[PDB]
């Protein structure tokens, strides 16, 4: 969802 | 029969429990920083969206940021999380 978006450690 | 803890990597058996905090199954782990299973994985663990635990095999790991303020995870707007895919020990 837009709930969460992957991100870059 | 043992298990990793923090730094998960791909491959460690892990302890998969269910967190009634946060509705959700996540890795047992000494860090704050929060592991949920994902969802995905839970027939393959023979888990419904009541078990207590499992063990599983970590396959697979994704870094989260929640973007709104109620999300499926209950966490706060802006915290960061892993999502992680794990299959059966044995
Ligand atoms: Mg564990």
């Amino acid at each position: 969802s837009s709930e969460f978006e992957v991100v870059t450690p | 029969e043992k298990i990793a803890i923090r730094d998960f990597q791909v491959g460690d058996l892990v302890l998969i429990i269910l967190d009634e905090r946060h509705d959700n199954y996540v890795l047992f782990t000494v860090s704050p920083t929060l592991y949920f299973l994902h969802s995905e994985s839970l027939p393959a663990l023979d888990l419904k969206p009541r078990r207590p635990w499992v063990l599983g095999k970590v396959m697979e790991k994704e870094y989260c940021q929640a973007k709104k303020a109620q999300n499926r995870f209950k966490v706060p707007l802006g915290t960061k999380f892993y999502r992680v895919k794990a299959v059966s020990w044995n």
